[PDB]
């Protein structure tokens, strides 16, 4: 019950996705040619939340994935655990996006997203009790950005009621991977804001921060960043997929986590991350994954929490441990740090415990702050997306499929008023 | 042929019950699959019988998440209950008293109410009930308002008890624990016999504290909280030298008809380890009752003043003791009763000693006595919630998932107005009389 | 003042309203009537007259209107929620937490009565019309002052009907009543004595008007109807037919005690008069050696007495009422 339907747009998204769901088999016990293999029932007692039961005793992921290019398509299908989707699902198109928003949200998308609402659809009316949809995309690509966003406003008009949950990469501050970045992320922003009820932002500095002085690795290839990304969203949905003394589902994160409509996005962070050699010189105590999580040398997000208050906190633990000592630490962390939290929001830790460890350790924790600070990431898009308007820079491709200087401009003043409406609430008194 | 039946609400409800169940089925030598191989009957007030000598409980297990009654149900307590009694949702409350109460409880509350008249016209001296539900989460305010308000409409004067689990002032698991507590609370005001409060909070205390275990699960306090339900029902199902009936407490521990939110305290508890070096005296529990440290509400009771108290004790009790014991807790100062209520005790004796539950944590003991307290402190705790609210409110927070799910801010308002129409109370009570 | 509210005092109050102020209301009373204490009350005072018109003409004077005065001076009108927070917060200051209960009607006609419901102390608080400058003055009238000197009392050897007899003990009135409102007024910029004033000159008017031409009189001083139908009601207490003239005088205890206190502030002990319980400012040299004031209780108010007695001066130089002046009206 209560199944959860995934959705991967854009090459990042698809990727991200093919380690995620190797994840998830690795959970569950899932063998490469989708059959289970496993030894503990658990693991079937909810296998139908992210797997359908295919004939003959097969399993099935619950996975659309989308794209305008049949090139990362083809490296997921030729990789292992790529021959368990089920085929009639890789909807891709010819032209690709071209790095463009406008392709990805007017002109190509507008061919597939019927294709694609289809197999929704049909995946909606498999299931026994819709939980909601998990969309993981980028926010630079063209596919991603507009493809994406496209799919949640029509997601949005067919289930007013399901919940919706989004993995974007945000642009770094530092590097930019791109060159209208701006463009495309104040659009998919908008558009975000308009018709979602979550927003996980991710950045990969932060994740090449971690990778580097956390986890002492000098060669970060993209597999380890995916494979973070990975665990922190099987962190996410375990409380749901597995038994726990204070189980938690996505509903329950989402009205805990988002006061008020807009005020949606939260940066994620992961426990513990401890290199090779550094393991076994350090104790797994409930105050130490504690005490990690709350750290800017540790948050997914590059923006110091300092800089801000705390909104809502939500801490969701896996394997066995003992409330008491989760409940005293939580209690620590909220009397020390008092100034970086929000006064008008009282005990505001949202916790939830779950009973089966990741695989391979004895316990974990995920965070998930919903704060200020991330402010300073909008405003430091909004101010280049207004330098590269201010020229009219790079207008002329996006004029090209339709779109005005109107829908910039809207989209650029609907940015700043979030903006404002996040100072607004971190000052209140 | 007092029967009394339970009902589970909640993940909190449902973890309590097993607690309490396998506490039960081990005190009547009960097997898990209903089977068994002082006593009169002593177990039929809660334990049904069919034809075989298999007996089962008169429980409702309803939930709106899967899991945990999914749990029950692969548990070695599987044989046990009635599979049409554990009623299950589909998508939980998720922490939103709307949801609770208005939109998804609305479709299984009818189910639930079928099988509790089931249960009920299958027994003939029905005695009362007992909802066995938290105060944070959805499922639990919600459908428990619900549920009573139902139940008031159709049992119209029977015995209602609940246990709920108070929100503690610091360690908050939930979010919006302020708005299901004052919604729950502004509804059950008005039908709920007599609440039992409870907290995490004092639990995790009393075991680092006494017990002398420092890394508690929530199994330990359903223990704790399942020997003290064990401990108010001894009275019934077993033979005593001074019995009393639920009927009994709701006439002595509720003197107006709002104030009715007495506090539970059991003693002794002490590890097994320092079992021995003190003889236990049943003086010496009762001071271990009044001990502000031994109360399992996060509250002191020297800021308030007891308005009733009841103590039921068990095991190798004489009254003469329990006449003395209580005659030195009257003599003393910083135990004060209102002026009022001169008399501020009810007694209770059994003959049966609490049994010790095979790798708990707690000792063999000879005597125990659980304390079921009336105060005033419990009011300050209100103003606490209160206040949280108030700053949650200030700012319309959380405010439109309650909106777009099935009700108004008038209605946050009207709740805010009773809460603190009943702190009003609780102070004009506190005070003395004059001539 | 339960005993005289009207039984039917809503039936004729809509009757008066919707008869444009010209019927006469036939009031009718829970039986039996006191008739001992209406007799006691029949018959109104002028000795004051002029000082409550002076009051009255003060405040009018200054501030135009009455609507403006309380407006301008009493502050914001108060919801429960800040109510209950400015007793609490006067509850501690006093050291009497926890002694009375507090209740909210919108049925009372005044502020607040201090009753003894249940053998126990019980605060009415009239939560129509309550203001946040003016709610702290009631606090000091009511607990500062009558529940302080109840409990005061209550330790004494006059602490009942016969102690007093024995004793003997002048009247608590209008001593009491006196002490009351002036304190009512204490720590105001404006300390307008306009109740007192109002309430006295209503009765006056009373003994010799109707219901009719008294709510008509009173045009002049206060336009509210609402307010006017109050005070006309409370200078009617126990009148029947309100066509006929006559009064219920208690109310004009007000003033009278105001001017006498404030006339003998110089030889009055008033730590002691509080101290000595429900007893006349005349009667405190003859009570001071029975009086047992080991644990009586002084209002927090009072603690410093120097100013204290310049809030004293502050209050009879805004309503007019010069040392001269009270001089001649009381030669003693
Ligand atoms: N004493 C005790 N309390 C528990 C236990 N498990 C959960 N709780 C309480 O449950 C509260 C969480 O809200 P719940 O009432 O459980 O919510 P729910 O029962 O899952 O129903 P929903 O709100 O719809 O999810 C916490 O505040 C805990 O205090 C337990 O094992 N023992
Ligand atoms: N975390 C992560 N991000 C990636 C990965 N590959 C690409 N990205 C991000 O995805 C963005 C490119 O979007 P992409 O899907 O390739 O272009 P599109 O075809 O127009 O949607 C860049 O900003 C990258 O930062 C990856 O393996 N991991
Ligand atoms: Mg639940
Ligand atoms: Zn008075």
């Amino acid at each position: 019950m209560r199944e959860i339907v995934h959705i991967q747009a854009g090459q990042c998204g698809n990727q991200i996705g093919a380690k995620f769901w190797e994840v998830i088999s690795d959970e569950h016990g899932i063998d490469p040619s989708g059959n289970y293999v496993g030894d503990s029932d658990l693991q079937l007692e909810r296998i139908s939340v992210y797997y359908n039961e295919a004939s003959s005793h097969k399993y099935v992921p619950r996975a659309i994935l989308v794209d305008l290019e049949p090139g990362t398509m083809d490296s997921v299908r030729s990789g292992a655990f790529g021959h368990l989707f089920r085929p009639d699902n890789f909807i891709f198109g010819q032209s690709g996006a071209g790095n463009n928003w406008a392709k990805g949200h007017y002109t190509e998308g507008a061919e597939l997203v019927d294709s694609v609402l289809d197999v929704v659809r049909k995946e909606c009316e498999n299931c026994d009790c819709l939980q909601g949809f998990q969309l993981t995309h980028s926010l630079g690509g063209g596919t991603g950005s507009g493809m994406g966003t496209l799919l949640i406003s029509k997601v949005r008009e067919e289930y007013p009621d399901r919940i919706m949950n989004t993995f974007s990469v945000v642009p770094s501050p530092k590097v930019s991977d791109t060159v209208v970045e701006p463009y495309n992320a104040t659009l998919s922003i908008h558009q975000l804001v308009e018709n979602t009820d979550e927003t996980y932002c991710i950045d990969n500095e932060a994740l090449y921060d971690i990778c580097f002085r956390t986890l002492k690795l000098a060669t970060p290839t993209y597999g380890d960043l995916n494979h973070l990304v990975s665990a922190t969203m099987s962190g996410v949905t375990t409380s749901l997929r597995f038994p726990g003394q204070l189980n938690a589902d996505l509903r329950k994160l989402a009205v805990n986590m988002v006061p008020f409509p807009r005020l949606h996005f939260f940066m994620p962070g992961f426990a513990p991350l401890t290199a090779r050699g550094s393991q076994q010189y350090r104790a797994l105590t409930v105050p130490e994954l504690t005490q990690q999580m709350f750290d800017a040398k540790n948050m997914m997000a590059a923006c110091d929490p300092r800089h801000g208050r705390y909104l809502t906190v939500a801490t969701v633990f896996r394997g066995r441990m003992s409330m008491k000592e989760v409940d005293e630490q939580m209690l620590a962390i909220q009397s020390k740090n008092s100034s970086y939290f929000v006064e008008w929001i009282p005990n505001n830790v949202k916790v939830a415990v779950c009973d089966i460890p990741p695989r391979g350790l004895k316990m974990s924790s995920t965070f998930i702050g919903n704060s200020t600070a991330i402010q300073e990431l909008f405003k430091r898009i909004s101010e280049q997306f207004t330098a590269m308007f201010r020229r009219k820079a790079f207008l002329h491709w996006y004029t090209g499929e339709g779109m005005d200087e109107m829908e910039f401009t809207e989209a650029e003043s609907n940015m700043n008023d979030l903006v404002s409406e996040y100072q607004q609430y971190q000052d209140a008194t | 042929m007092r029967e009394c039946i339970s009902i589970h609400v909640g993940q909190a409800g449902v973890q309590i019950g097993n607690a309490c169940w396998e506490l039960y089925c081990l005190e009547h030598g009960i097997q898990p699959d209903g089977q068994m191989p002082h006593h009169h009957d002593s177990f039929n007030t809660f334990f049904s019988e069919t034809g075989a000598g298999k007996h089962v409980p008169r429980a409702v297990f309803v939930d709106l998440e899967p899991t945990v009654i999914d749990e029950v149900r692969t548990g070695t307590y599987r044989q046990l209950f009635h599979p049409e009694q554990l009623i299950t949702g589909k998508e939980d409350a998720a922490n939103n008293y709307a949801r609770g109460h208005y939109t998804i409880g609305k479709e299984i509350i009818d189910l639930v109410l079928d099988r509790i008249r089931k249960l009920a016209d299958q027994c003939t001296g029905l005695q009362g009930f007992l909802v066995f539900h938290s105060f944070g989460g959805g499922t639990g305010s919600g459908f428990t308002s619900l549920l009573m308000e139902r139940l008031s409409v159709d049992y119209g004067k029977k015995s209602k008890l609940e246990f709920s689990i108070y929100p503690a002032p610091q360690v908050s698991t939930a979010v919006v624990e302020p708005y299901n507590s004052i919604l729950t609370t502004h509804t059950t005001l008005e039908h709920s016999d007599c609440a039992f409060m409870v907290d995490n909070e004092a639990i995790y205390d009393i075991c680092r504290r006494n017990l002398d275990i420092e890394r508690p699960t929530y199994t330990n306090l359903n223990r704790l909280i399942s020997q003290i339900v064990s401990s108010i029902t001894a009275s019934l199902r077993f033979d005593g030298a001074l019995n009393v009936d639920l009927t009994e407490f709701q006439t002595n521990l509720v003197p107006y008809p709002r104030i009715h939110f007495p506090l539970a305290t059991y003693a002794p508890v002490i590890s097994a380890e320092k079992a021995y070096h003190e003889q236990l005296s049943v003086a010496e529990i009762t001071n271990a009752c009044f001990e502000p440290a031994n109360q399992m509400v996060k509250c002191d009771p020297r800021h308030g003043k007891y308005m009733a108290c009841c103590l039921l004790y068990r095991g190798d009790v004489v009254p003469k003791d329990v006449n003395a014991a209580i005659a030195t807790i009257k003599t003393k100062r910083s135990i004060q009763f209102v002026d009022w209520c001169p008399t501020g005790f009810k007694v209770g004796i059994n003959y049966q000693p609490p049994t010790v539950v095979p790798g708990g944590d707690l000792a063999k003991v000879q005597r125990a006595v659980c304390m079921l307290s009336n105060t005033t402190a419990i009011a300050e705790a209100w103003a606490r919630l209160d206040h949280k609210f108030d700053l949650m409110y200030a700012k319309r927070a959380f405010v439109h998932w309650y909106v777009g799910e099935g009700m108004e801010e008038g209605e946050f308002s009207e709740a805010r107005e009773d809460m603190a129409a009943l702190e009003k109370d609780y102070e004009e009570v506190g005070v003395d009389s004059v001539e | 003042l339960v005993a005289l509210r009207p039984t039917n005092m809503d039936r004729e109050r809509d009757k008066f309203f919707q008869s444009h102020y010209t019927y006469n209301p036939q009031f009718e009373y829970q039986e039996p009537m006191p008739t001992a204490v209406l007799e006691k009350y029949c018959e109104a005072s002028g000795q004051f007259i002029h000082q409550a018109v002076g009051i009255i003409e003060a405040v009018l004077e200054k501030f135009g209107t009455y609507e403006h005065f309380e407006a301008a001076t009493g502050g914001q009108l108060l919801t429960k929620c800040q109510i209950w927070s400015i007793v609490r917060k006067y509850m501690q200051k006093e050291g009497c937490a926890g002694e009375v209960v507090v209740q909210l009607s919108e049925d009372l006609l005044s502020q607040a009565v201090m009753m003894v419901e249940n053998s126990r102390p019980t605060l009415a608080i009239n939560l129509t019309g309550a203001r946040q400058y003016w709610l702290e003055g009631m606090l000091r009238h009511q607990i500062g002052t009558h529940y302080l000197r109840g409990v005061n009392n209550a330790r004494q050897p006059w602490h009942n009907a016969e102690g007093r007899l024995r004793y003997g003990l002048r009247p608590a009135n209008p001593t009491e009543e006196g002490l009351a409102s002036l304190h009512s007024v204490l720590f105001r910029k404006q300390p307008f004595l306009w109740r007192a004033a109002l309430l006295y000159y209503t009765i006056h008017r009373a003994a010799r008007m109707s219901f009719r031409q008294l709510f008509q009189d009173l045009e002049r001083y206060v336009q509210d109807a609402d307010v006017r139908w109050e005070y006309c009601v409370r200078a009617k207490r126990g009148q029947t037919d309100t066509s006929l003239p006559g009064c219920f005088s208690k109310d004009q205890v007000y003033l009278d005690g105001i001017v006498r206190i404030l006339r003998h502030r110089q030889t009055i002990d008033f730590p002691l008069l509080t101290s000595l319980g429900k007893v006349s400012y005349e009667d405190v040299d003859h009570l001071r050696p029975h009086g047992v004031l080991d644990n009586t209780r002084v209002p927090h108010f009072m603690q410093d007495l120097a100013r204290y007695r310049q809030q004293l001066e502050h209050i009879m130089a805004t309503n007019r009422l010069d040392e001269a002046e009270l001089g001649r009206l009381l030669p003693d």
